[PDB]
């Protein structure tokens, strides 16, 4: 399953059972953004670390929006 | 040894177990990380005075304490309990002032983001927390005692004492653990030229929050993304009934004026450059004026040129055949 993360816009190959933290680690691997600094948005909802992509009904070609944690 | 004491050990204040100790080793070596009356005493040698006293245990939990910890706090990381006990002790010196029956957190140790989070939470009707410890601390906070709630919020948010942090991030991380005690619905009409039209319904609290827009005009506008088939999928709000509406965006510089009769009831402001450490301010609209709550410092203005982040609107009644 391919999804898009708008930062630019890049692409990730993921599974529906992957956790948000797992998705964040891949964004760190490809973009160098530490997971705790990432804020991932989808359908106006902030994705929490403990849940999976299935919990938010994230499907193929879904677009996640990335905001950086302020201050920090 | 030389002397023996018995202490009571808890992780929830409800269930206690007896532990026998001596004065030949520290608490940490015999029992583990322990707090006595809010203070870490792990590296002290037990004394006959503390015999019969109660201790809060932050590690070395038994199987039963681990189960009780999961029921009280939910699934947490190995450092959560020790971090929560330490934050609660560090935020003991903070002061929650009350200006004309409005609670506000005094500025201290870069805690201004917590000021905007708490005061925004105090305006949310009918929210209740699904984590029992978070709900108990919430009632305490609504009753005038905010130490537990402040500390729990920082613990769940991975916040550090003394460091500035993101108010909007923490507010939504907190709200992700709450639920609405009334009715709220949000119907999004979606359509793709290949697949067709499908309506998507959001219930409860998540129907009252959106991260990405800051006006109800932008919330109701048509959006475009990629469908599962790979083509242009569109999406638009066609029904909205809520007790209130929280919209959160990046710091967006606008002119807020009371001579235009604004529709929102409160908003948070980020002061400073986004690549630098900014200062949060909470603002409410009363008596046709802007009441700014700058961490225990109240101001009033008619106009304000500020960078809004969160915006709170009253209940929604909306229909649109799109
Ligand atoms: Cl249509
Ligand atoms: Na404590
Ligand atoms: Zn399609």
């Amino acid at each position: 399953m391919r999804i898009f993360v708008e930062t630019l816009t890049i692409t990730l190959e993921v599974e529906p059972s992957d956790t948000i933290e797992n998705v964040k680690a891949k964004i760190q691997d490809k973009e160098g953004i530490p997971p705790d600094q990432q804020r991932l948005i989808f359908f106006g909802q902030q994705l929490e670390d403990g849940r999976t992509l299935s919990d938010y009904n994230i499907v193929k070609y879904s677009t996640l929006h990335l905001i950086l944690r302020l201050n920090s | 040894q030389q002397l023996t004491i018995e202490v009571l050990v808890t992780v929830d204040g409800v269930n206690f177990r007896t532990v026998v100790l001596n004065n030949k080793n520290t608490y940490r070596s015999q029992l583990g990380c322990v707090f006595f009356n809010g203070a870490d005493i792990s590296d002290t040698i037990p004394d006959e005075k503390q015999n019969g006293h109660s201790l809060y245990l932050a590690d070395n939990l038994t199987a039963d304490e681990t189960k009780a910890l999961k029921e009280l706090y939910g699934p947490v990381d190995p450092t959560f309990l020790h971090r929560f006990y330490s934050l609660k002790a560090a935020v003991h010196g903070w002061k929650m002032v009350v200006c004309d029956k409005v609670r506000s957190l005094k500025l201290s140790d870069n805690n201004c983001y917590l000021n905007a989070v708490i005061m925004t939470l105090d305006l949310l009707k009918d929210i209740k927390f699904v984590i029992p410890a978070l709900q108990h601390a919430f009632m305490k906070h609504k009753g005038g005692d905010s130490t537990d709630f402040i500390a729990l919020i920082m613990a769940y948010g991975n916040c550090t004492f003394g460091a500035p942090d993101d108010a909007s991030r923490l507010l939504h991380t907190v709200l992700a653990k709450a639920e609405l005690c009334c009715s709220a619905r949000m119907v999004w009409r979606e359509w793709c030229n290949v697949c067709g039209i499908k309506d998507v319904v959001l219930q409860g609290l998540k129907a009252c929050c959106y991260v990405g827009v800051q006006t109800v005009e932008d919330l109701r506008a048509r959006m475009t993304y990629v469908c599962q088939c790979g083509g242009e999928r569109h999406r638009q709000l066609v029904e909205h009934t809520t007790p209130w509406l929280l919209l959160s965006g990046t710091p967006n510089e606008k002119l807020v004026t009371t001579s235009t009769a604004p529709d929102f009831v409160a908003f948070n402001v980020f002061q400073g450059i986004e690549t630098a450490v900014g200062h949060y301010v909470h603002a409410r609209l009363k008596g046709g004026l802007i009441l700014k709550f700058d961490s225990g410092t109240v101001s009033k203005t008619s106009d304000w040129k500020c960078k809004v982040t969160d915006v709170l609107f009253p209940g929604q009644k909306y229909s649109s055949d799109c």
